[PDB]
């Protein structure tokens, strides 16, 4: 019913990345078609990466457009799942105007790290019911409510100072945690929200708690090595997590680190959980950046690097220099690297319908055949974009399923760039600058 | 267990006392001449005779200088420091160039120094203001001294005190059943929390309780410091521990680098003298570690003519990969190593060679068995073979793969088998450029 | 000076029940553990 | 044994330029050889600094590499003396994110005249005897006290004014230390505790080295002798409470109303005997750096009253300025270069060579036999001075391996045949032209 803050996009029917568990790929699951040869290695980094036994890996992913690259990495990065960090830019996000392409990319890096820590908590968490005190140092005494039960606290001297200073009131939701000592209110109890009827500027209801009053557990914390590094860069640090405003970390300090994780996975007190750095564009990273990343794949922990690209042999950004993929020499015998295919009649099927089941959209076979010729004269993407403008023009005639006659009037309306470039030389001189 | 890297085997030079270097040794293989170099360049600086002396290890991709600097860390081991940089850092946002190169020379410069430090602790079971048998004259009371009782989990006993300590047990919301400390070197008294002992008197309270100290009431240790130049830099050019509005302003303010002045450098220098001639501290000059120096701009050069040539400064090596290729930040100035004539006369050349295909099996062996693999002498004799038509880089990189191949296929070994299907999965920098020039109109 | 604590730590009310007191019933004025000991003191009273 | 910061570098031979009395040059003499026209202008313009009439007087050091350009520069720098500033920068240090090229240089020129005062002030330099501080019982806080000093002559009681007693009690001074006090600025500064008294103490409040009790007369003189640069002068001014910009560097682009006002009170002090100028040196190596906006600010710039004397040096023959299409002279523009005197170096010959050799096996304390010198000598003339330099390091650690205890020849030998000379690794570059990068 209700449209959530996610909904269908281009990478959205991958749902995985379809192997058997001798890493053989099928012709057809989990979303995927074809790319047999690159989805067999993309099988065995995957593997690699689970491992996490050896650092600073790296793979590219190249060929031509519309042949699945971001697709095999849209699809690894769920076969990992979550519980791993995986984190993805575009390469044209290292340009900052407020740190260098060296700590774009170094933050990158840390930032694809975990480390897992156990916690020893006991938390209280109910509904307060009466707070009493008296004067003979001050005496009193506090209750608290919870679904399954009712219980009383004879709390001490500072407890009852900071009770006042919070200023609690009888059908308030609190929580305290006993061996640090510090209170915090959560809200108000829907079953007093009519002892008033104007309300301050923030009180927020809350349901009352239930279970047991006083929990005691283990709970187990990951947290990426990145966070570690910015809360040690100054004094209240960690709002910079969400500013974004973290300037340079100092060189000593995540050396500092560094040596702390190693020291508590020796003692066994955390361990390490190597996660992925995924650059998608990688073609536009800069000659100097490309040599960071030369000494960044080098440390006792890096992530494993998946990069993709598009182009052919040209010239590197930040120099004269021709290249293979726009990438240096120097990287690409520390890479290695997977190629694409272009996609036969037989595929060019097989991923339309994978389509049509997402979008939830019927086409005849007739119509199929349509747009799989369209689809292979011009882009595969051009044909991917076709099926919805068909379903839309489909219900404003009052049909149910797709017929040719609704790609044709659609395939009329919309121009690929073959058709539009080809109109543009016919009145050229009525364009601005050439 | 810890991560495996590709350099993890690298654990020395690998020589002979008589300074000539072995075969195969330390993890190294090869480079002999090189090799016998860097065991020169070890004992320059363990010497601490020399300030500025620099080299450059030049070599074409995947020859071995990385591996050499890192191996001459090992030579020098802990104690004395070795600081990387790549050449791509001196591009800050924050600071100009020739002060992240004058930085980096800095932290190349350590001081060990060593100090006492004597403290007093324990759970405060009494505070006993003692007073003498008459006053003053004319006044109706006087104290002689406190007496506190500290306990710890080795004992009890009573300190005697200056009357003036009072006053600070009252600022400090001390009472009996808290445990304090009393730095002996200042007479300051600090509040950690109540003991551990008493967490059961209520239900609740609003404080952290804190376990009984262990050992005695009077405690004494030696330790020895250890800290670059440069961490003298920084800590006078921004201070801390706050009192005052500058501060503390200071601190709620986004932290910056800012260029030190040449003041505090010599500031700093004066007084680090004081202490050696003092016999309080030790000097380490170390070394600094300039990698792919061929991204250093011209300023960047023409500023090292005058930091190499300071009676100050730690070894600096240098490394570059590049033939006669355009300095950066000029139109068209071709020279050797990327690198200008006038910088390139005042280092020593190392030079470091291709390897032959005998030399790569030998490495591929090593590195197999540091990355934990098994492998049968027919498929090594295919991986060198690989090796040989391609890169040292290449063929070491299918061995993780092949490893695993052969695990899923339910073997404990790599045969020839696995190397020759990972082959047919992952191309290299040679067959992908052939396979883009034959497809050139479609990229 | 310094009072000297109580010797045994309080306990659960619950007779055959080892845990120390961490809060008491509203109720019955019981000293009490986990709303097991809870449940177990409701009924037997 | 011992090492301090400073050690051995490419320049820790030089000590001066070996002039006589009648401004000739020695042949060798404080550790320079040959060279002797380059040392002579450079003895007149040192003398023409030490003179300190006349503003803004430039000159510029030229010549082929490695013909002691820099040499001469730190030769006539230590000649200078330590009490007169002297000031070096690279071209490519003013090249600030802070501030603008125009402010760096004139930051550069101000931290080059110095400000000299000397200072006197009484102080009381005693060991305390007792301290009684008095409180009021509630009041209005006015603390009243008295303080006794002690010498090994002497000893007197001070009744003590309550601005001064918070500094006593701010610092914990206690009977049994040792203190200086500034009558005039209200300070108090501590030696450390005298060694008889705390025999005769409760559990430990401090613990530290002792030092004696002060002699004679309790009360005496100090001096100190500080030299403040303009630019200094000016950072103190831009702002209330400003100080930590003298080591922290981050005081931007200083109103020019600030440094007329501090002109005109610089010259007040002096009228008044206050404060002594001291003109210096600016020297700036590798100007070549410079933009043509640098050069062209150094035009006008160097046209003050206030200017300092400035020495630049170049190695560069007609070359495009930097920043601009136009080539000439030096890399600078001629509106600056015909405003200074030019002085030009010389190459050397096998004499002086050797004797430069000679020289600095000297300073890294290496002996060698006259066969290895003469080795050397053709070496440093095959191939670069700065490289045969390079050898008698080289040279020693591998005598010193082998346990030996004077250079041979075949240790060179063997030395040049382990670290390269450029041309020599240049030709090597040639044979694996397809194996290095970007050719
Ligand atoms: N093998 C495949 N299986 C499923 N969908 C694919 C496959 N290859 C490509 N696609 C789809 O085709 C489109 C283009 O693929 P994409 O990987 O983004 O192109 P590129 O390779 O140029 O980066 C996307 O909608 C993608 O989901
Ligand atoms: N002499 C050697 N002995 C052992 N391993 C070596 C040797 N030279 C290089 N290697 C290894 O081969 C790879 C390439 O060496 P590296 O130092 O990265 O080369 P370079 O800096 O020349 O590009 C690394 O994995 C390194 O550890
Ligand atoms: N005339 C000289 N007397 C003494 N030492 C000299 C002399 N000329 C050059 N040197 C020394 O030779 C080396 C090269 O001189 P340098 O000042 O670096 O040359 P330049 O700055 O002209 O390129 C330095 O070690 C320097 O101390
Ligand atoms: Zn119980």
């Amino acid at each position: 019913d209700v449209t959530r803050i996610e909904r269908i996009g281009a990478h959205s029917h991958i749902r995985g990345l379809g192997l058997d568990d001798a890493l053989e790929p099928r012709q057809a699951s989990q979303g995927m078609v074809g790319q047999l040869a690159a989805r067999r290695a993309a099988g065995v980094v995957l593997e690699m990466i689970r491992e996490g036994k050896i650092a600073g890996r790296a793979v590219l992913i190249a060929g031509q457009p519309g042949t699945g690259k971001t697709a095999i990495a849209m699809g690894m990065a769920q076969a990992l799942g979550p519980d791993t960090p995986f984190t993805a830019i575009a390469g044209s996000e290292i340009f900052s105007l407020e740190m260098s392409k060296t700590e774009a990319l170094t933050q990158a890096f840390r930032r694809s790290i975990g480390v897992r820590i156990k916690e020893e908590t006991e938390i209280i968490e109910g509904e307060v019911v009466e707070i009493q005190i008296d004067r003979p140092s001050k005496v009193g005494k506090l209750t608290l409510k919870t679904t399954e039960m009712e219980t009383i606290y004879d709390l001490g001297t500072k407890m009852i100072e900071s009770l006042t200073k919070d200023k609690v009131q009888a059908g308030d939701v609190i929580t305290i945690d006993k061996a640090t000592g510090k209170i915090s209110k959560l809200g108000r109890s829907f079953t007093r929200a009519r002892d008033y009827d104007a309300m301050g500027s923030q009180t927020k209801f809350v349901q009352c708690p239930d279970g047991e009053l006083q929990k005691r557990k283990e709970v187990v914390h990951t947290v990426s090595l990145h966070e570690i590094d910015v809360i040690n860069s100054r004094t209240q640090g960690f709002l910079a997590l969400f500013s974004g405003d973290t300037g340079e970390i100092k060189s000593e300090v995540r050396e500092q680190i560094n040596a702390k994780v190693a020291e508590w996975r020796e003692e066994g007190k955390a361990e390490i959980i190597p996660g992925v750095l995924f650059i998608d564009e990688v073609h536009m990273l800069d000659i100097e950046s490309f040599s960071f990343l030369n000494r960044a794949l080098e440390s006792d922990m890096a992530p494993v690097l998946i990069m993709a690209t598009n182009r052919g042999i040209t010239r590197i950004r930040g120099t004269s220099y021709q290249s293979p993929h726009g990438i240096p020499i120097d990287l690409l015998d520390r890479l290695l690297i997977v190629s694409t295919t272009p996609y036969s009649e037989k595929d060019t099927k097989q991923i339309l319908r994978i389509r049509c089941e997402e979008e939830d959209v019927e086409m005849s076979e007739d119509a199929y055949t349509v747009l799989t010729r369209i689809g292979l004269e011009t882009s595969l993407r051009y044909a991917i974009q076709l099926i919805t403008a068909a379903s839309l023009v489909c219900r404003k005639r009052k049909g149910t399923e797709v017929q040719v006659d609704d790609i044709k009037r659609v395939y009329s309306l919309f121009l690929d760039e073959s058709r539009s470039t080809q109109y543009m030389k016919e009145y050229q001189d009525a364009f601005l600058f050439n | 267990t810890q991560r495996i890297a590709s350099h993890s085997h690298v654990k020395g030079l690998g020589l002979d006392e008589s300074g000539l270097a072995k075969q195969a040794a330390s993890g190294l293989v090869g480079q002999e001449n090189a090799r016998e170099a860097c065991g020169v360049i070890v004992e320059l600086i363990k010497s601490k005779k020399m300030a500025g002396r620099a080299v450059l290890l030049a070599g074409p991709p995947g020859t071995g200088k990385t591996a050499l600097a890192l191996a001459i860390a090992q030579e020098l081991g802990s104690k004395v420091p070795f600081c990387p940089m790549v050449g791509s850092e001196v591009y800050s946002t924050e600071i100009k160039k020739t002060e992240v190169l004058m930085e980096n020379f800095r932290r190349a410069i350590g001081l060990r120094i060593k100090e006492t430090k004597e403290v007093y602790e324990g759970e405060v079971t009494e505070l006993t203001p003692c007073e003498t048998e008459n006053p003053m004259g004319g006044y109706g009371k006087t104290i002689s001294h406190v007496i506190i009782g500290l306990k710890t989990a080795k004992g009890t006993k009573q300190l005697k005190l200056d009357p003036s300590i009072f006053e600070s047990l009252q600022k400090e919301r001390v009472e009996a059943g808290d445990v304090i400390y009393i730095e002996a070197n200042s007479g300051a008294v600090k509040r950690q929390g109540r003991c551990d002992t008493y967490a059961t008197e209520f239900d609740l309270e609003a404080e952290e309780y804190v376990p009984l100290p262990k050992g005695d009431v009077h405690k004494k240790k030696e330790i020895i410091q250890d800290v670059t130049l440069h961490d003298l830099d920084v800590a006078n050019a921004r201070p801390q521990g706050g009192q005052d509005i500058l501060s503390m302003m200071g601190q709620l303010m986004k932290p910056k680098k800012t260029e030190i002045t040449d003041k505090l450098r010599g500031e700093i220098n004066k007084v680090v003298n004081k202490y050696i001639d003092q016999g309080i501290a030790e000097l380490v000059p170390g070394v600094l570690f300039v990698d792919e120096v061929h991204m250093l701009d011209i300023e960047c050069f023409t500023y090292l003519h005058r930091a190499l040539e300071s009676s100050i400064a730690p070894i600096v090596i240098f490394a570059s990969n590049r033939g006669n290729c355009v300095i950066r930040g000029t139109e068209d100035i071709t020279s050797p190593h990327g690198i200008p004539l006038d910088l390139l006369d005042r280092v020593m050349i190392i030079r470091t060679m291709l390897y032959t295909p005998q030399e790569m099996k030998q490495i591929i062996k090593i590195r197999a068995q540091t990355e934990g693999i098994n492998i049968s002498e027919e498929a090594l004799n295919h991986l060198g073979e690989i090796g040989t038509k391609t890169t040292l880089r290449y063929s070491v990189q299918l061995l993780t793969p092949a490893n695993l191949l052969a695990k899923i296929n339910g073997k404990d070994s790599i045969e020839k088998e696995h190397v020759e299907e990972i082959s047919e999965l992952f191309y290299d920098a040679k067959s992908s450029a052939k396979i883009l020039a034959d497809q050139q109109d479609k990229y | 000076q310094r009072p000297s604590p109580s010797g045994p730590p309080p306990r659960c009310s619950v007779p055959g029940c080892p845990h120390p007191r961490r809060y008491a019933c509203s109720r019955t004025g019981q000293a009490l553990c986990s709303l097991q000991c809870y449940r177990i003191n409701l009924q037997m009273r």
